[PDB]
């Protein structure tokens, strides 16, 4: 997703990171098994650097992979 | 407590002013009718005893097991209650008959009655059951009196009925 | 509020009893009454403010003083207020007519008349003029059942008043 | 406790008051110093208007103390429907939504997010709501920035108590309510060092919220139904902490922002610390 | 002993006040009726005998059983009872007629009723029965309000007995 | 949620049987008022705006202090609460209009109405009194409109009054 | 109940000791001022009426909605309850100031009264405002009386002032 | 708590009227005393420690037996237990001294006295001793109305125990 | 009666105790008062008359229309009433100050003042007046707390009045 505007209100430096989705990080609200949306199998988000580690071990967790970060700006 | 009258009054009260001329004229129809009205009540009082007898007769062939031991209506001393309460409900409603307003039987049975029925365990549907099983008999008597001026009834007939469903409504 | 029809009702409901032959009667004598009453409540309905104006004016004349600076009857807030009261007084009337009982009158007027009265200094007396000056003008427009009503209710302020 | 009468047979609006008893007010008659029966420490009943100024009196003269009064005609009412809540309904922003699937979003967003509360023209966020719909922004992350808001902040978190707001979030971004004293006091302390933004991080951040509407999904309320690692209670706290519908999380109303669940509640469905 | 009047008295009493129109207008009630119970008590207490017989009897047919020896029915000293009864049931109603209110019938009949009953093992079945079969018969030598009257009193009992 | 049909139903099913031949008929006319039914609801609808702006009028008119420094309906920002939840209430009872059943209006809006209102300190009176000087309004266009075939909506028209009733009753 | 002298005592027996020279300090000092304490007391008492019978009227003049149809001290019945309360409140002001210390008034008189006021509708705002009025005028009577010996309450006057303040706070 | 003030306000709550002169009257007696009461509590206080070590002692000479051991006198626990309670009785009637009541007494010493002291076997006759004691040597150190007030409040107590 | 002393008795003897020093220091404040108290009533006693014509005067200055025909202030019987009255109003006062508690001016005058008052329409209004007028003539034939005292029990009418 590339970012129109910092997303963030509180500043920091901001790193764009593409992430392999699992079925579990974004589940669709579907009877039977969760599907991950097709037309995203690489959900990208811009995150601050303080959120940056949270972020990336939640990711890790979760099945998903990251594909690559880069800085967002 | 209220009553059809009262509650014109205080309405408009708070308006702050006389009665309107429109309004006078609901109350002016009201008092015509009374003779009807008054009849009405008399039959369910005279007729009380029987419409519950009946109505419960009808309850517990239909629900069985209220009978049966660990149901609600077991044992006698359960039965006993059980009955009285029949009876209440509907002393309510023809007082509310009477009124014209539904206030005094809200008021004075419904409002906490269902949670009250609930913590014991009686079985609200069960109650509600009844009341109409009630409803239907008594409805019979208002409608089907002897020695009476022959002449339509329904007007009370149907705020009869909304009584006894208000009644069945907020236990259930 | 005490009506005929509230009554019986609450005797009933509470020696848990039916509403027997005894109680209908005495809600056939009301309802009955009720034509009469209601058509005294049209006769006051209508003539209101006349009777307003007409005892307002009166107390001013019975009580000269009144009128004068540094008294109650001074200055035109207070005359304002003179009529309002005297409105109300009228107005609950009317009410209780056609309630068929004193409910009415008893829940908005009477219950703490006193120290209201006390506590603002309105003297009783000023009233039960504005009061009979009405019913004098009343004995006019109503006849037979119909006046006997309303003057019941006008009295049964005098009384409570005095 | 149920009031079983809106009014006395005189017209006459009861009024349900709750005291805590003291010797003097109930004694048992027995030998020995005066006591009232423990399962009565706080005593109700349901007085008329009339004899209310007495009964209250009486009461504070003794050593009574007043806990609370209320009008018996809002006592004695049902618990709340659950009718809305009992399957939430959820809403699925899928990627190239069209303009008004968009806009469903954010109004049950705003919805969820703030309560029933009302949110003006002025007081809504044209900048968040911009991002959402261009990408960029995911539901979760807009639920973030709401959360953030100085209208969140106002309503919730800046009027009442942390342990107040800690339970006024749980609902809003969780559907379940608070379950057991811990949760309550690991919140606290993550404030009080890491700060207001920190926290609001945790909910979003928390795997329950990754488990249930993980990323774009409107959170719905999942308590009301049976839910894993759930204490019984917690279903019980849903009824005090969702108060019907058009009922709200409101600062403006009379001393606005308290507490729904008591804190010995909590203590039941576990304690340790 | 209840009647509309007694009660109106009562209440006025029970809160301290002279009779204002409230309670008048009930009495009213009571008083206009009354033309027609006075009617009803005429023709009741006219037919009284006959009416007894009649229901004695019916109450026999109904349970045949009672006349055969060695029952309650059996044996004259025991249908004199029965006929007794009934008419003191009878006379009772007629003065409830007279004094406009349940009053007559509460103290004497209804009050301790069931224990009666039940130590001497009468079945209010019976009575009943007996009610009945009158209610039909009077439901031919009256009419109107004077009818009505009639009922509800008759009824009255019939519920308190069952 | 509930309506008229499915309410049937549920009754039904606890009794446990198929839908007695008698309630089928009172759906069945329900059916074939739709028409009429419907066109009352869209009379609403297109003159939703102008309802409440009337009534908002007339109640402002009447209770001059709500608007005054100090009253509930001042300032601005508790004008405007006022006026939207006039609406909503209006958009509900409409609702209840099409489904042929109170219960959407009591459980979404009703329910719990009155103690938030108490809470805030808005006087249950007065929203009362708005709710009535809406229905009045109301009622006006439902009952005649333009373009419309003649025929008698009275019966759809009462229901209508009751819903804003028991909205007026349970907020008061 | 407590005053001035039990309170410092109840604080002492907490830390298990006999009272500290410099606390008999406080009260030896209390007792000196006695007599203008009284002398406070007594102007209260010995103008209670008028305080309040001032205060309400300007109370009235401000809100005139509250003795409108409608409003909250409409009509006589409820206009009499808000006198009587009103000099409740004095009335243990007064107490309070005897004894030299809050508690009793928050005890006896404010516990229980801002919820009261809730449930019954009774608009707190008003009701502080009441408090105020009467306070201001209550001051003036303390602060310039007759007969009495000429020296400086102020002291007083303030203690006065913060007790009529912890009422209109718990109420409002 | 009872002390002069708080009854008068009691009094007068109870009755729902206004402090009026009667009360006040009361009240300045409460503090024209207080100049004597506060005296006579500064001298306790200052004393106190040699005061308690008088009365202990004491009480051990007049109950020779309550020092061998196997009984309660025996054993310094008990000694320090003996001490702390008299310098409670000492502390609470300075207390009530300050207080102008005996209130203070009341509440901690008096209420439950009995069982307290059944249930424990403590003696009442020791503390009076060791109250006596102490009334003696106050007797030398206060004078006038101090000494009066002094005394009062240690009385109160011997007629509690005893 | 409400005196101080019976009072402090009252309270005793509820409670079923012994007066033990609390209430005897409130006895003790009634008696240093009434040096004060005492001087007053002399003063009050001895004036009476001359403060009593000076009050039914002022009285009719303040309410000129009193004095008219067909008014309550006019003709001799009345004005001699109007006398006789203040008088009491005055000797119970003095009896207060002696009796040391509002007591005597309670059951005399208090009790049943409004009903009294409403029955023959005697205005409050106008006895205020009386008795302000008196305050402010005793506001110089005493002083200090001999004043204080007067201007207590003075106004405790005024309150009661009003
Ligand atoms: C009968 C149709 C059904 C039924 C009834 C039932 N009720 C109770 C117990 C109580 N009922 C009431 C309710 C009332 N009392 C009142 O005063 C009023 C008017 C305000 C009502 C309507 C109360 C007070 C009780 C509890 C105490 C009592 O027994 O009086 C029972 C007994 C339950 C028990 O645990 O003993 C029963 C059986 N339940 C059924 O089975 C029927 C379907
Ligand atoms: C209606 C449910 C059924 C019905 C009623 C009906 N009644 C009348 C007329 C009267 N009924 C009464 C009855 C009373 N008046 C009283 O004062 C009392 C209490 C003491 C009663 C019970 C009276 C007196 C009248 C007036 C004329 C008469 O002789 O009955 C009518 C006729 C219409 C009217 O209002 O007059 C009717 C229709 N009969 C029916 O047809 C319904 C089934
Ligand atoms: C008319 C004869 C005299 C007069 C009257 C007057 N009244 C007031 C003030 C009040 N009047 C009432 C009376 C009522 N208010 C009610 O709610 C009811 C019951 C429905 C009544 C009968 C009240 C309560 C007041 C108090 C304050 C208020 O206005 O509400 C005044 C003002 C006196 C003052 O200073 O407060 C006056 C003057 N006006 C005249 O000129 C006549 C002498
Ligand atoms: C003693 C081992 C511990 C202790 C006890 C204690 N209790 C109180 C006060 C109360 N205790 C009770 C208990 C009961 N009331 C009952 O009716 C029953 C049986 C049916 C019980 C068991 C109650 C109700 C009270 C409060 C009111 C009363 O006095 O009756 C206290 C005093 C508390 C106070 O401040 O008043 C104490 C001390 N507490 C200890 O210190 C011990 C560890
Ligand atoms: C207007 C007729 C009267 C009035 C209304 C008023 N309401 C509020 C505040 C709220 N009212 C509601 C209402 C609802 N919540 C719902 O969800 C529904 C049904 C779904 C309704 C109808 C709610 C939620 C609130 C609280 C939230 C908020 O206030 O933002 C106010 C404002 C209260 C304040 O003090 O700010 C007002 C004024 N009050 C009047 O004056 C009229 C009599
Ligand atoms: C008639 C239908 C049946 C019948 C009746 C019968 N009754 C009794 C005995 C009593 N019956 C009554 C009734 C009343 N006595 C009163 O004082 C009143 C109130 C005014 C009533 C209604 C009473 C009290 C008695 C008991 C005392 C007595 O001896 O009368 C009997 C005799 C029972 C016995 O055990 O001897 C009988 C048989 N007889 C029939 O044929 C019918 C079956
Ligand atoms: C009743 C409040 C007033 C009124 C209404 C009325 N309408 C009809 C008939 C129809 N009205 C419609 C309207 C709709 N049907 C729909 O499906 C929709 C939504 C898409 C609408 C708006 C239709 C189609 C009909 C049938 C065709 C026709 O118009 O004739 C009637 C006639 C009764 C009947 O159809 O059975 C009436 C009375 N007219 C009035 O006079 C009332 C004031
Ligand atoms: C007057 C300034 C305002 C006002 C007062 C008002 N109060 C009531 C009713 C009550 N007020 C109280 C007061 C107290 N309860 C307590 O415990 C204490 C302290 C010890 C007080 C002072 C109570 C108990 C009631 C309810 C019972 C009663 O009859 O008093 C009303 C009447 C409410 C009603 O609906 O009847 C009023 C009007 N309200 C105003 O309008 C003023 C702003
Ligand atoms: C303070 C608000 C005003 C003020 C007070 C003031 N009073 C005194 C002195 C005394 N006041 C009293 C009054 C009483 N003593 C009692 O025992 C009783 C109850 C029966 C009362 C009412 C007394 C006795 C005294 C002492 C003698 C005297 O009057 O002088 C003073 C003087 C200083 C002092 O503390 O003694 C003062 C200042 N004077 C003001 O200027 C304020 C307006
Ligand atoms: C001294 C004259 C004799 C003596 C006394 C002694 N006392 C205890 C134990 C207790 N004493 C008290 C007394 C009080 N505790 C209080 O809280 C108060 C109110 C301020 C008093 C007066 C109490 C309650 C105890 C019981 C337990 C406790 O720990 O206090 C003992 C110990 C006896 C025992 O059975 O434990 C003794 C011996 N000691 C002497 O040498 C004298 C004969
Ligand atoms: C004086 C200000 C006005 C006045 C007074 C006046 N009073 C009466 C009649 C009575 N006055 C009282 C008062 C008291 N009687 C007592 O026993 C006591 C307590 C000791 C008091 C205060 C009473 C009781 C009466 C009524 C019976 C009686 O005759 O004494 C009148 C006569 C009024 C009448 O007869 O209806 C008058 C005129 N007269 C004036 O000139 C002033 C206006």
């Amino acid at each position: 997703s590339v970012l129109t505007g910092d997303n963030q209100q509180r500043g920091s430096k901001l790193f764009k990171i593409t992430i392999a989705l699992s079925p579990t990080l974004a589940h669709h609200p579907w009877p039977g098994l969760d599907t991950h949306e097709p037309s995203q199998s690489s959900y990208s988000t811009i995150v601050s650097l303080e959120r940056l580690l949270p972020e990336m071990t939640r990711i890790k967790r979760n099945g998903g992979r990251i594909l690559e970060i880069t800085e967002g700006e | 407590m209220q009553d059809a009258f009262t509650k014109a009054i205080v309405a408009a009260d708070l308006r702050g002013s006389f009665l309107s001329e429109q309004e006078l004229n609901q109350l002016t129809n009201l008092v015509k009718e009374s003779n009807k009205r008054l009849d009405a009540v008399n039959a369910i009082t005279g007729n009380a005893a029987e419409i519950i007898s009946d109505a419960a007769h009808k309850l517990f062939a239909e629900q069985t097991d209220l009978i049966r031991p660990g149901g609600n209506a077991y044992p006698n001393r359960r039965m006993a209650a059980c009955l009285r309460d029949m009876e209440i409900i509907l002393r309510y409603v023809s007082y509310a008959l009477l009124a014209g307003d539904a206030s005094v039987l809200e008021d004075r049975c419904l409002n906490g009655l269902k949670e009250t029925y609930v913590a014991l365990g009686t079985p609200t549907r069960s109650v509600a059951r009844a009341v109409q099983l009630m409803k239907e008999t008594a409805i019979g008597y208002v409608n089907s009196p002897s020695g009476v001026t022959r002449g339509d009834c329904s007007a009370l007939v149907n705020e009869a009925a909304t009584y006894f469903d208000k009644a069945a409504a907020s236990i259930a | 509020m005490k009506t005929v029809i509230t009554e019986v009702i609450a005797s009933a409901d509470s020696q848990g009893r039916f509403l027997n032959n005894t109680e209908l009667q005495a809600a056939n004598g009301r309802f009955q009454r009720a034509t009469a009453s209601m058509e005294a409540a049209r006769a006051l309905t209508s003539n209101a403010d006349s009777l307003v104006k007409g005892a307002v004016q009166e107390v001013y004349n019975k009580f000269p003083y009144l009128t004068q600076p540094g008294q109650m009857g001074y200055g035109d807030t207070n005359q304002a207020k003179c009529a309002r009261d005297i409105s109300h007084y009228l107005r609950f009337i009317t009410y209780s007519l056609v309630a068929g009982g004193t409910g009415p009158l008893d829940d908005y007027i009477v219950a703490g008349l006193r120290e209201v009265n006390r506590t603002f200094n309105l003297s009783p007396s000023w009233y039960i003029e504005a009061l009979k000056h009405i019913k004098g003008k009343v004995g006019s427009q109503l006849s037979g059942q119909p006046l006997t009503e309303a003057n019941a209710y006008i009295d049964y302020c005098i009384n409570a008043l005095s | 406790m149920n009031v079983l009468t809106t009014s006395s047979q005189r017209g006459g609006k009861l009024f349900k008051v709750t005291m805590t008893l003291s010797p003097a007010l109930s004694h048992h008659p027995w030998p020995s110093l005066d006591t009232y029966e423990p399962s009565q420490n706080s005593y109700s009943v349901v007085v008329p208007l009339d004899r209310l100024l007495a009964e209250m009196t009486y009461i504070k003269n003794k050593g009574g103390r007043v806990l609370d009064i209320s009008p018996a005609d809002l006592e004695a009412l049902g618990p709340p429907d659950i009718s809305s809540v009992a399957i939430p309904l959820k809403v699925e922003l899928w990627a190239k939504a069209d303009v008004s699937d968009v806009q469903a979003a954010i109004v049950a967003a705003y919805k969820q997010i703030f309560g029933n509360t009302y949110v003006l023209e002025s007081e809504r966020l044209t900048s968040a709501e911009s991002l959402l719909r261009n990408g960029s922004i995911s539901v979760r992350e807009f639920v973030r920035l709401l959360a953030k808001s100085e209208l969140y902040k106002e309503r919730f978190f800046f009027c009442t108590s942390n342990n107040r707001f800690t339970e006024l979030n749980f609902k809003h971004f969780l559907g379940r309510a608070p379950y057991n004293q811990s949760e309550i006091a690991a919140h606290l302390d993550r404030y009080q060092t890491f700060g207001y933004d920190a926290e609001i991080d945790s909910y979003i951040d928390s795997d329950e919220y990754i488990q249930a509407f993980g990323e774009n999904v409107v959170p719905y309320y999942r308590g009301f139904k049976s839910q894993s690692g759930q204490t019984v209670e917690s279903f019980n706290r849903m009824f005090k902490l969702y108060r019907g519908d058009a009922g709200s999380d409101t600062n403006l109303n009379l001393q606005g922002q308290k507490r729904r669940v008591d804190p010995k509640n909590l203590l039941r469905s576990g304690r340790g610390i």
